[PDB]
Order: structure tokens, then C-alpha cells, then sequence
């Protein structure tokens, strides 16, 4: 295991889906809020849904 | 554009991801986007530009 800091491993998987890492840090803060955000629902869904 | 930046404690570089092979910093191996406020975490250094030098 070779450790590297988070953002940048995000910009790699991004890379990976075709959209260039610029996309990335320019967009950090507000991708970081809609990753918390779906975080965040996932479990008010599976206690909500019978 | 490929590789990841790393510094040796005084000088940085581009090498690829899974095999270290430092390079210098050129125009040809990175591409420019926006001013460099935005980014966090950006650091200063010299990219080299070959057509300078050659002042062809
Ligand atoms: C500790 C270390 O690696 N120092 C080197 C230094 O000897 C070299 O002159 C410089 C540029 O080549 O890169 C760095
Ligand atoms: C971390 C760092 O070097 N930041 C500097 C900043 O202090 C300076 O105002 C600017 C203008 O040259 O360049 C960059």
C-alpha cells in the first residue's frame, strides 16, 4: 500500500472517467458537499424504506 | 498531463504514477488552466519552455 492524499486520488479516478483533473480542483469544496450530502441520506433511505 | 509532481526536498519534478523516473518540468509534459488562486494547495516553481533556449 502506497499512501497518497485524497484529492489527488479522487482527480486520478476522475481522470479515469474521461474528464480532466483541472475539473477537480476548481470544483473541490462543492464536490466535497455533494459527496457529504448523499452520505448523509443514505441512511435516513434504508430507514425510511420498508 | 501523465505522472504526478514530486519533490525531492529541493527541486520538483514529473514522473510517471507507478515507476519513478523523474523529468524536468517543461511546457511539453503540463497544460495550463486559469489563474492560480482557485486551487488549493498550489506551490511556486520554474517550468522551462525549450523554445526559449534554443531562441531559434
Ligand atoms: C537531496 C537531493 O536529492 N538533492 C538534489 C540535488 O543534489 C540536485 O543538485 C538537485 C537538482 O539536480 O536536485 C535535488
Ligand atoms: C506560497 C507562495 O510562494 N506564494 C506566493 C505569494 O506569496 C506571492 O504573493 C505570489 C506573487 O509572486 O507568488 C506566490
Amino acid at each position: 500500500a502506497l499512501q497518497i492524499p485524497f484529492p489527488m486520488q479522487m482527480a486520478y479516478r476522475f481522470n479515469g472517467i474521461g474528464v480532466t483533473q483541472n475539473v477537480l480542483y476548481e470544483n473541490q469544496k462543492l464536490i466535497a458537499n455533494q459527496f457529504n450530502s448523499a452520505i448523509g441520506k443514505i441512511q435516513d433511505s434504508l430507514s425510511s424504506t420498508p | 498531463r501523465e505522472g504526478v509532481f514530486v519533490s525531492n526536498g529541493t527541486h520538483w519534478f514529473v514522473t510517471q504514477r507507478n515507476f519513478y523516473e523523474p523529468q524536468i518540468i517543461t511546457t511539453d509534459n503540463t497544460f495550463v488552466s486559469g489563474n492560480c488562486d482557485v486551487v488549493i494547495g498550489i506551490v511556486n516553481n520554474t517550468v522551462y519552455d525549450p523554445l526559449q533556449p534554443e531562441l531559434d
